């Protein structure tokens, strides 16, 4: 068996809506088309298309202006030949900007040496959000950290270093995890 | 009366998923009685179509049979045959993918040193040459961006005066700005053809 | 049935001393009784042709008038005018000498860089572009010898996607002998052309 | 009024019946056409056609395996434009090895210092040629000197060495001025 072309965003996969980034794809150099597909409902459909060969790089798309209706699943699509078709394991995007922003706040000071604990308590006290997903900075992936209870518990644990930076946090429904709140208010841990 | 039938094309079989493959029978001022027979059965269904009525009197009437993406590229011999609403004898004919090849050999050629120097608008051509049949696909790409047609020309594949092995050839002609050129972007020439391995090959320019 | 009429030939114009012009009548499955009336009378006489049996019912009819080289380039405007073995209204053509011009340019373009290192045969490229009227002609040179046709390519004139003005292109392939070009003899690209004041103009190629 | 372009043979202009010769027009390089006539009974017809402008030499044609038919009145012909029509002024060719080698000799010695004269005296005896040109190499044009009297009486009267090389001389007819006899024996006159 084989793994599958990587899916990547290189910069962080999570935008206000009408945002913009630079995702980017692996490149079977004997395939000549490829797809960006976003799983939509039962199916995969065709939103961009580049075509030729890649002796050099690997292939990116850019999506600007980002909608409610650009986030989901997204899938790269490589055709070799006449009947070949290899596919990508999957990414996802998901926009901000839509809810109300939360805020969020320490049990210490922002500047923990991390030999002890520091938990954030992240919430909204008007805006009933599903859950909550705590966004640091820069870190190009879905958050290393989510929940579902009324008070966002989430400690660090003994951090270290490659734990520090800006942080933010975001609500987040049901059905629509494509779909985020506001930025809250920055977190300058140092 | 006569009947001709058409492959699919390239067009289609490679950027797409549909190939139809085209059955049309020509002139005889008929109601179009016909009827159309083919030879993979059952798997899809062959369509006839409106009597798009030719000029002066032949009014052609065409069959298609879609989905054959698969049995082109398994060779397999695909055949047509219409008894017409006329008399005499039922007309036949016969297609399958082309036996002998020949792959393209393909040449992006820089603008002319004489136009460049006077920096506005020149010239970028693409030689497609010596190949299998006459069918072609050339599309010109910016950066790693598809063109659309509109903004580049492409002539159509003629037999070129060959020894021996009969061979054809197509050219193509992208008029660009100069600053783009002098800037240092990358633009590309890319020729899908039934024998080439890789379905298109591209070959790149720079200066 | 519908009416044609042909302007004469660059090839018969500067390659020839007899300009015919063509008013062909086309489809009916008539007896071609027909009948002919031209512009410039008296001077030389028209000539009907045979029903050259079009495909269908067309059995087209065509007529010349010799000898019209020289109102040809004094403008003048021509008429045709039919009226047919079957009813309603006679049918009738004109033109002339077309009005606004576009000399071409023409580019003579080098074989491909990666294509003469291997010594063998190689191509040179002629580009006709931005024109008049659609109809050029483009006939290759060695040393100063007119290569028969039959040893070079020339494509058709095609618009070229064009900002505002309609102009058209074409383009030409002589392939070679390498050793012919490392030698040192002088090969030229020549375009006849409607507008061009000199008719053809000639540019030249060396390395 | 105009002069009209030049005819030249760079070669001297007579040759071995299936001789070869390298004939040369002026290059009016406002006309794309240029056509070698031989103006045969009453009118001109075309034996080359070299087409194309000349910015740099002058147009050359070619005459080889030199034929009775490529003998005559010999003319260029210039298209400019779309009606202009410029002619050349003319040029004749002249074929050799057709009758019988004629003999000349001389009546001093063959170096002579030309103070003083010689005459050369060229016939044939079995051969009745009309008329006889005598024929030194090298110089590009018909001979200097022509007669039609039994003997050729040709003097040279006080030469000097622009009259020198080698010679010989032709016999000639009446409806054959293309046509001539063999060439004779050689004069070294030093
Ligand atoms: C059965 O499969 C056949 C395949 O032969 C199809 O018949 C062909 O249908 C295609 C339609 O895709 C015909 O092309 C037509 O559309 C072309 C589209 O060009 C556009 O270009 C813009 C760029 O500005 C782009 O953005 C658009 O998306 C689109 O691509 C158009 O160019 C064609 O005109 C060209 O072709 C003719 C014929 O050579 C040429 O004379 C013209 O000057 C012009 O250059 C055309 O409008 C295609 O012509 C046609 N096949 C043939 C042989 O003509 C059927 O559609 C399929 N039917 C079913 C039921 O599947
Ligand atoms: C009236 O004037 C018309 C002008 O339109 C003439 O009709 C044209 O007649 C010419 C004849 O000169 C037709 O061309 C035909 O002969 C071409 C000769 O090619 C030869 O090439 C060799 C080199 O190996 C050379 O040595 C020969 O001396 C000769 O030049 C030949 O190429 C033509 O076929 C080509 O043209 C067709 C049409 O485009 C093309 O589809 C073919 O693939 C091929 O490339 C042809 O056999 C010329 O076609 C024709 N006009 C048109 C529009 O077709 C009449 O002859 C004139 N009639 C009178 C009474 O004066
Ligand atoms: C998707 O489509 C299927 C059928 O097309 C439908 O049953 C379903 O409700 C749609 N929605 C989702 C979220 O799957
Ligand atoms: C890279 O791939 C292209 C085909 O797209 C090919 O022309 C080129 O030779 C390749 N590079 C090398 C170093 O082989
Ligand atoms: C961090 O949390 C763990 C889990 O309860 C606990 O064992 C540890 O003592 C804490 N560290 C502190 C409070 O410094
Ligand atoms: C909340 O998280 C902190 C982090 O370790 C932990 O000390 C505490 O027990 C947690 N409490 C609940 C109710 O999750
Ligand atoms: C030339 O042709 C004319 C008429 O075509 C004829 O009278 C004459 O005899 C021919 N011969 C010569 C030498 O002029
Ligand atoms: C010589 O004439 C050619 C046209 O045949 C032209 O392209 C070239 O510029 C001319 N040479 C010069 C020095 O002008
Ligand atoms: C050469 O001939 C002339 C002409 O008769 C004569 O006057 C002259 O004396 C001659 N020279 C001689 C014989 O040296
Ligand atoms: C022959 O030519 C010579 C050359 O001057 C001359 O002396 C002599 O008088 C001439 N005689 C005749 C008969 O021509």
């Amino acid at each position: 068996n084989f793994s599958t072309p990587f899916i990547s965003t290189r910069s962080s996969p999570v935008v206000p809506w009408g945002g913009s980034v630079r995702i980017q794809c692996q490149a079977i150099p004997d395939a000549y088309l490829i797809w960006l597909m976003m799983l939509k409902n039962s199916t995969y459909e065709k939103r961009d298309e580049k075509l030729g060969f890649w002796n050099d790089t690997t292939p990116e798309f850019v999506i600007d202006h980002m909608d409610a209706n650009k986030a989901g699943r997204y899938r790269c699509r490589y055709r070799i030949g006449f009947s070949r078709f290899r596919y990508s394991d999957t990414l996802e995007l998901v926009v901000t900007g839509l809810y109300g922003k939360p805020s969020l706040s320490v049990d210490r000071g922002p500047v923990l040496m991390p030999g002890e604990n520091i938990s954030v308590t992240c919430s909204s006290a008007h805006i009933p959000f599903d859950r909550f997903s705590l966004a640091k900075e820069g870190e190009l992936s879905l958050p290393q950290h989510q929940s579902g209870e009324h008070p966002a518990n989430f400690s660090l644990g003994p951090v270290d270093l490659n734990v520090s930076g800006s942080y933010r946090c975001y609500g987040w429904y049901n059905r629509s995890p494509y779909l985020w709140s506001f930025p809250s208010n920055a977190l300058e841990l140092v | 009366p006569r009947l001709s039938l058409r492959r699919p094309a390239l067009e289609d079989l490679l950027l797409g998923s549909e190939a139809n493959l085209t059955c049309t029978l020509t002139g005889l001022k008929d109601p179009s009685g016909a009827t159309f027979t083919w030879t993979p059965s059952s798997g899809k269904n062959a369509v006839q179509q409106s009597p798009k009525r030719d000029p002066c009197g032949c009014y052609s009437v065409s069959s298609v049979l879609p989905g054959c993406a698969e049995p082109w590229n398994n060779r397999e011999t695909f055949t047509c045959t219409a008894n017409h609403p006329e008399l005499e004898t039922p007309l036949t004919a016969t297609i399958s993918k082309s036996g002998n090849t020949f792959r393209p050999e393909v040449h992006l050629l820089p603008p002319p040193s004489e136009e460049l120097a006077l920096n506005e608008l020149v010239t970028l051509t693409c030689l497609a040459r010596g190949f299998s049949p006459e069918d072609v696909l050339i599309r010109w790409l910016k950066g790693t961006e598809q063109l659309p047609r509109d903004k580049y020309l492409t002539w159509e594949s003629r037999k070129e005066p060959s020894q021996g092995t009969t061979t054809f050839a197509v050219t193509s002609i992208l008029r660009v700005a100069a600053e783009d050129w002098k800037k240092g972007d990358t633009f590309s020439c890319m020729v899908g053809h039934e024998a080439l391995p890789l379905a298109f090959t591209q070959k790149t320019i720079d200066r």
